Order: C-alpha cells, then sequence, then structure tokens
C-alpha cells in the first residue's frame, strides 16, 4: 500500500527564510516530509502490533 | 552495532580498558591535541551504551559537516585553477617521487627491533601494505587528493573468520562523508577531570553515493558509528582560528586566489565591452502616440542596421561584398531648422593599462601557494621547500605504519608490546630526486675540494691531514680508516 | 524477455562471467564505500542479486550514466573545438610527438622483460605477441593519433574480437571507439544491514549507442531508439587521472585551459575589432528642408548628397582607390547649402579607430593560456622545466601504456599461455619503454659527463692520500661496484 506528501511552498516563503535566518526551506521541507513517512510507518508497524 | 566493525571494535575496547586502568587523572583539559573533535557525553559514572552512543553521534556528525563540505568543495575549485593545480603538482611531484628502476617509501629498519627475522618478515608486509594502494602506480594521487582535501582517513578490510591471511587492502572514506570526533565519558566533582578514553571512532553519512554535481541531493536515514581502529590516516596540522577547525595548505589560496581570477576577469571585461564601436542614434518625433511616433525612429532604425559582423572562425566580414567600403555614408533629414536629432558617440575602453596592480597580486598569489620563487643552484629558498616536502612526507605518511601494524600485530609477526618499544623509530623512507642531489653534492664537494686546497700549504705546519678529513671533508673517524685501509690496498 | 548479449560477444561475456563469479567469491566484505577509485561510474540499483538481464541493466546503466552523459558529449568536443584552434594545437603537438616517437632506424616503444620467469620461452612469446598488439594498434603508423586523441579527450576504447567458434586465435586488429557513443558503468545489485557491504562486482558494463544521433558537426542521423550492453572484456581502453569535482566526471589534459583558451580568443577578437570598426572617416551629413514630408524632403537630401556623394571603394586584391580619378585630389573639398539664414545645416563627424595601445592585456592572457596548456614555456640545456616535463610524459605514457597491457595479457591468456593466475602474481613489473630521443639524451649524459669529469679533476690532488678510487668511481663517476670491477678488469685487458 502507498504513502505520500506534497508541500509546494511558496516563492515568498522560501525568500523570507532566507532573509530571515540564512534558512533554504525547501530542503527543510523534504527533510519533514520525509520524516513524517519514516515516523507514520514506524507507528503503523507498532499499531499493528497492538491491533493484533 | 554493525558487524562490518567487530575486530575493530574489539581492539578498541582492549585499548579503551589500559587507559581505565591508567593514572590520567586530575585532567582540567580532555588529553587531546588536534584532529578529532570531542563531546561531553552522558558518563553514567563511565558508561555509554552503544544506544546511548548513537544519538551521540547523531549530535555530533549535524553541527558542522557543512562546514567541512564548504572547505572541501573550495578546495577542490582551487585545484582547477591556472597555477594553483601546478602547485600541487610540483609539491607531488617531490613529495612522492618514484622514478625508473627506484623504490618507493620503505620500511628502514636500521636501529635495534626484536629480531632480523622479524625485519624481513616487516618489509614484505610493508612492499603489500604499498601494493595493497598500488602505490608505485598511483601514490602520487593518493598523496595529490590528501594535499588538497587536507585529511585522508580509509577504511581496513577484514574476513575476519582466518584474520591472518584475512587482511585486505585499505578503502579512502569518502571526504565530508566521515567526520573525526572524540567522546568525553566520566565524571567527577566540579567538572569530569579523571581517566576519560576519549574514543576517537568516527562518524559515517550513507549519503557517500552523491550525485548531482554540485547540488544538495540528500536523504534521510541513520549513522554508522566506526571504531578507531578501523581507519588509517593522516591530516595537515592546519586549524583555523578556532575549534578544530581542520583545514588544508590550499585554504590559503582562498582569498587571493580569487581576488586573482576575479581580477583577470575584470581587465577582460574592462577590454572587450566596449570594444565595439559605440552610438545612440536618435529622433524626435511627437503628434502621435508613441505606438505611432516610434514610425520615424523605424525611418532609421531599420535603415542603419549595419550588420557588418565580424566572423568568429575566419576574419572576414559578413555579407559585405565588395571586399571594402573607404568611407561609411550615413545623412539624415530634418524637418525644420532644428539640430534636434543626432548621433550621439560614446567613449570606449581605452588603452590604459599598465597591467602593473594584477601583477602584483598575480605574484603575491604564486608565491603563497607554498611554492619556490624560482618556479614560474642551490639556495635557502630550495632547500627550505625540500623542508617543507620532508614535513609533507612525514606527517602524510604515518598512513602507511598504521596499517603496517595492524598487519603485523594480526599475523602474528610483532607484538603490541614491541610496537610500542620499538616506535620511537620504526620509520620508513622514500627516493629523492638523484638528478638534483647529484649536483647539490657535487657543489658541496667543490667546496670541499677548493678548501682543502686553500689549506694544503699549511698541512704539515699547523694543521694535520686527519683533522682536515674530519672538518673539511666532513668524514667520521671510521671512515677515515676505512679509506685509508682502500687507499693502502689500492697502491698494490 | 531475458536477454543475452549479441553473441558476437558472448565469449567476451563469458570471460566476464568467470572474473566476477570468482570475485563474487573474493573476501572484500563488509565494505562501507564501495571500493572503486576511477573509472566507469558507480550507481545503486534493484538490490535483486543476479537479476541482471538486458532489459533491466539497460535501465539502471542508462539512468546512471544519462545525468551527464551530455556533458560528457559536450566535453569531448569542448576539448576539440581548443583543439582546433591555433596556439593550443601546438601544445599539443610538442606533448604527443615527445611522448610518442618513432627514430631512423630504431625501434618504436616495447616491452621489457627482465623479472624472472618459469622458462625464457615466455619472453620471447610475450614480444612476440607485444608486436602483434602495435600490428593490431597499426602503432607504427599511427600511435601517435591515437595519443592525441586519448590525450584530448583523456580517454580511449577499442573494440575487441574472436572468431568466435576458435576464440583462441580470433585476436586481431582493434577498432578504435569514439567516447561519443561510449558508457561505461559499476552496478550495485546485493543489499544488507543499512546499505550494501557485501563483496561487489559491479560488472563493468559498458553500452555502445546506435544512431549518430548526437553530433559535433552536421550530417547527423535519426534516433538512436535502443543500445547495445556490452562486457568489458571486450573493451581495450585507457583514460587519464583527471576528474572533475564529482562522480567520475572525467575531464581532458586541456580541460584546465579551457577557460583561458576562449578568453584569449575572445580578447584576440576584441583586439581585431576594435581597430577595423570605425577606421574609416565617420560621419553624418544633414539637410535641413523645412515644410517637407520624408518622401519629398528627400530630394532636396538627393540634391546634395547625390551630388558630394565620393563614390569610393578600395581594392583589397591591388592596394589601390578602385578607379580613382584624378588620382588625389588636394582637400577633400565639401560645401553644404543653407537655404534659411542660420548656420544649422551641418555634418555631425565621429571618432575614429585609434591607435592607443598599451596593447599589454593581450601578452598577459597568451601567456597565462601558454603556460595553462601545459609548458615547458622555453618553446616560441637541461632545466627544471625540462625534467618535470619529461616526468609528466612519462605519467601519460603509463596510462596511455594500458592500451597495450590489456590485449597483451589478453591475448596470452585466451590463446592460453600463461594463467590468469600467473600474469596476476608475477607481475609486479610488465613495464614498455618508449624510444626516447636520442640527440636530447646524449646531450643530457654529456653535460653531466663534463661535471663529473671536471670533478674528478678537482679530487686529484689530494685523491692520494684523501679518497679511495672507489670512492672517487662511485661518488664522482657515480659508478656501481660491478662497473668499477668491469672497467678495471678491462683496463688491464687494454694494455695489449
Amino acid at each position: 500500500k502507498s504513502r505520500q506528501l506534497k508541500a509546494a511552498y511558496s516563492i515568498e516563503l522560501a525568500q523570507d527564510l532566507r532573509a530571515v535566518h540564512g534558512m533554504d526551506a525547501d530542503a527543510e521541507l523534504s527533510g519533514i516530509l520525509a520524516t513524517e513517512i519514516m515516523l507514520e510507518i514506524n507507528r503503523e508497524v507498532v499499531d499493528w502490533i497492538n491491533y493484533s | 552495532v554493525l558487524s562490518l566493525f567487530a575486530p575493530w571494535a574489539k581492539m578498541d575496547e582492549r585499548n579503551f580498558k589500559d587507559q581505565e586502568k591508567e593514572d590520567l587523572v586530575s585532567i582540567t583539559a580532555p588529553k587531546l591535541d588536534d584532529g578529532a573533535r570531542e563531546f561531553e557525553v552522558s558518563s553514567n559514572e563511565a558508561a555509554s551504551p552503544y544506544n546511548a552512543a548513537f544519538q551521540t553521534i547523531f549530535g555530533s556528525y549535524e553541527p558542522g559537516m557543512k562546514t567541512t563540505r564548504e572547505l572541501i568543495d573550495t578546495y577542490r575549485n582551487l585545484m582547477n585553477n591556472y597555477e594553483v593545480d601546478n602547485a600541487v603538482s610540483e609539491i607531488v611531484s617531490d613529495a612522492i617521487v618514484y622514478e625508473d628502476d627506484t623504490e618507493v617509501v620503505a620500511l628502514n629498519l636500521d636501529k635495534s627491533k626484536f629480531s632480523p627475522k622479524i625485519k624481513n618478515m616487516m618489509l614484505d608486509e610493508f612492499s603489500d601494505v604499498l601494493n595493497h594502494l598500488s602505490f608505485q602506480r598511483k601514490g602520487s594521487d593518493h598523496f595529490r587528493r590528501w594535499y588538497v582535501d587536507s585529511r585522508i582517513f580509509f577504511h581496513k578490510i577484514i574476513d575476519p573468520k582466518r584474520p591472518k591471511e584475512g587482511i585486505k587492502e585499505l578503502r579512502r572514506l569518502d571526504p565530508r562523508q566521515v567526520q573525526y570526533v572524540r567522546e568525553i565519558i566520566t565524571e567527577t566533582e566540579a567538572g569530569t577531570k579523571i581517566v576519560k578514553g576519549y574514543k576517537e571512532y568516527f562518524i559515517y553519512d550513507t549519503a557517500h553515493e552523491s550525485y548531482a554535481c554540485d547540488g544538495r541531493m540528500y536523504e534521510a536515514g541513520t549513522k554508522i558509528k566506526i571504531p578507531k581502529a578501523a581507519v588509517v590516516y593522516a591530516h595537515s596540522g592546519l586549524v583555523d582560528c578556532c575549534g578544530k577547525n581542520i583545514i588544508g595548505y590550499l585554504h590559503r589560496a582562498v582569498k587571493p586566489a580569487n581576488q586573482l581570477k576575479l581580477l583577470e576577469d575584470a581587465v577582460v571585461i574592462y577590454r572587450i565591452t566596449r570594444a565595439p564601436d559605440r552610438r545612440v542614434w536618435y529622433v524626435d518625433t511627437g503628434n502621435m502616440p508613441a505606438r505611432k511616433a516610434a514610425e520615424h525612429m523605424q525611418h532609421v532604425m531599420n535603415t542603419m542596421k549595419n550588420r557588418v559582423v565580424y566572423d568568429a572562425s575566419t576574419g572576414k566580414i559578413k555579407n559585405q561584398q565588395h571586399n571594402m567600403s573607404m568611407t561609411e555614408d550615413y545623412w539624415l533629414q530634418r524637418r525644420d531648422g532644428k539640430a534636434v536629432t543626432e548621433v550621439d558617440t560614446l567613449p570606449g575602453a581605452d588603452n590604459t593599462g599598465n597591467m602593473e596592480d594584477i601583477r602584483w597580486f598575480r605574484q603575491a598569489l604564486y608565491m603563497a601557494l607554498r611554492v619556490p620563487l624560482s618556479r614560474i643552484s642551490i639556495t635557502r629558498d630550495e632547500l627550505t621547500f625540500a623542508k617543507f616536502i620532508r614535513e609533507l612526507q612525514h606527517k602524510f605518511e604515518e598512513v602507511f605504519l598504521d596499517p603496517l601494524k595492524t598487519n603485523l600485530l594480526l599475523k602474528g609477526i610483532i607484538t603490541e608490546d614491541e610496537w610500542n618499544d620499538e616506535i620511537n623509530n620504526i620509520k620508513i623512507e622514500f627516493h629523492r630526486d638523484s638528478y638534483f642531489a647529484e649536483l647539490k653534492e657535487a657543489e658541496i664537494l667543490e667546496r670541499r675540494i677548493n678548501m682543502l686546497t686553500m689549506a694544503e700549504p699549511f698541512i704539515g705546519k699547523y694543521i694535520s691531514h686527519r683533522t682536515a678529513m674530519k672538518d673539511i671533508l666532513q668524514m667520521t673517524d671510521e671512515e677515515i680508516e676505512q679509506e685509508a685501509k682502500q687507499i693502502e690496498e689500492e697502491s698494490k
């Protein structure tokens, strides 16, 4: 079964983050979304353990 | 604990036990000097369970990989520049000398050691240590990469089931993928000041399979803890203004290398921009919206399209047959007795150099690369450079002893105790250019003879032959006796 | 769907299947980063152990090489574009020419076998094969051309052939493959905890493209479509140690010079154009024609502009002013008619292509390029420049050299003379030596000898008490003990 996430962040947000704290605001999201998938799976497994 | 490092982990554990059993206590600063960056750990009295270490390595690796990444990429970019790569090339050429029917750095056991039997085995293994790197074919590049990147760390390869036979060649760890670190794990009153082990292991990424040149291609994942024992290494003793921010020799060029490139291009822009002629044709048109007023501009804009462009491959002018107009022919009509339209020419990039400012900088850069001033007999500058090369060789070549003691200990050629007392001095030694060595020696001899010549008339009056040999020819007492012996024999 | 290689290559594929079957049993396991320094481009694949049929292999070989195969093609042409320019080509020439020479009634680059062997018969067999290797390169006629192309691109490949029914004697002339259509990769299909630490063969895959779809010059073809997967055993190749800042993005020996090569060319053109544009007298003639639209005002202009017109052109074949009569006016005597009582009608003159150089930057840049192209810079006795040059040439020769070593060791296995194991455990040294210029070699030696002789003549007054003769010979003449004894023995014989 599949699992996917989309961010599609704005231009202005990224420009602001670069201006505010030197951030790129793309990679950060890449990180967050990938992170969210790994963690979500981790939970799915744990929850299935309790489920069964 | 990943199994690929099992025997190395055991080696580190043994070293740690010895540290734990020592008296190195009352330490106000952890006893580290250079290389690896430390980290304060949980120190549950002395404990750090592997699972505690796992986070510890993440928290050591994140805050600083970027710095390493920037420095290495910078050095590599510097390496691709005009007269920078050459500095390295000459340094590499002298640091790693390899010629026809010539040796490579080789173990030289000319000082007391356990036994000639062992000395011979050690030499044979040393040869394999280098054969494993194809040193005799690519040793110069292994060095070249190190010098440029400032640091080399290699993965040791094991079987490990039969680790006398199951001893394999090294794999250079990917620079920028591995962090050299230390961990302080132990607790005392008012800060920890007791037998810290420091660990001195490495932290490896999974991002090493890098693609997308000059990009930022990364993915989520775990990190690898690598035992000290598992890695062969050397690095330049160069650190930036603070911390353990290790830099390379090439770091020196970061400013001026770019300043020169920038200046070179600035000169070029100045010469090219404005090289073409320059002029604005003007037309003054009213009584119409610009959409239509502009038609009077078209009357010249679409008429004086002097597309007389020079061909880049052959120096001819596009579509200008016949071969040459002696003069251009232009004219403009005026609606009234008002000189309002015009051809406004512009000043160009006149010929003012004086390529002297850039000269200063290029020269400064050139020497700043840590190269002889003789590069574009024997002088202080050549000797100084040779000393530099000796230092680089001295520090770099530790990478051939690390795997040597490792392999010898595993095989049973040497014991740990023996290594520890034997070195001291288990040096290795390389070939140096014979062309110049001969010339150097010849000049030394010229002085030696010239002084004997000068001394000559007083040889039986104020001074002696023994002394002249000792002070003028700089011979040892033993050397003199042996030459005297040979000389007497030659007479018959 | 699990297709094999075109059968004509199968014998080479078989050699590789065996090579990998044994590499796979090797103990180079428990390795984090892949055990690879150079050559073919690595790539992490499907982790499926032995699932490497044509379709699957193409997918990842292609996916691996694709994001940069364009770049690779651009570099080839970039390096060639430099090679096609003047003051570039001559640097290459100097290097290629000295790297490979042929001479008057001399030998050519040749295999030097001076190490222990089971039986000397092998030395002859290897030498005989070597000579034939050169015949299959036709090195004696085009070896320097192979080198030149190799040098410029920093790589060369050749396609090897077999019978194939009697492959052992199918060894014949190689065909040079232009890198433009050549792809090379190392693929990983195994997996363990946290990545792949398994001994990996990588299969060293080559792919040869089909239609001449890509091009430098026009006359190109339609879409290539599929491509052919080729075993490495089938390809003779060599390449430089010069790689860009990522992967295996290999670069040319002239790569360094690309910047200044192009820069100098721009500067050169800037000079050429600067002095041409605006060389002739320039001006705009203006006629004041009140109360007229251009369609009519133009007649007033014609009455002036087509009356005063100097219909003059310059004969560039014969340095003359075409049909100029009279030969030369003493004054360019022109006039302008002012219809109104106002000084408005005029001529708007422009500046010309004045000689104001100070033509210095062009030398700065010429010199930088000249050196970027690989010194000696002495070209417009024995010096450091020559000595480092010679070292460079040997380094090039040692990479180029693989072009001989590959088919040599292959042919000696394929024809069943030496086993693979024996070759690998024996050399340890299979050096192929080049012929070098004897003019320069003699001069180098003569100058060295003069100094040695001069030093012997300094030792002379003291040698009788201070220096042994053996010492003078080994220190000044740099003679070996055996060499010393041999001359001494000959010297007594010379008496008669």
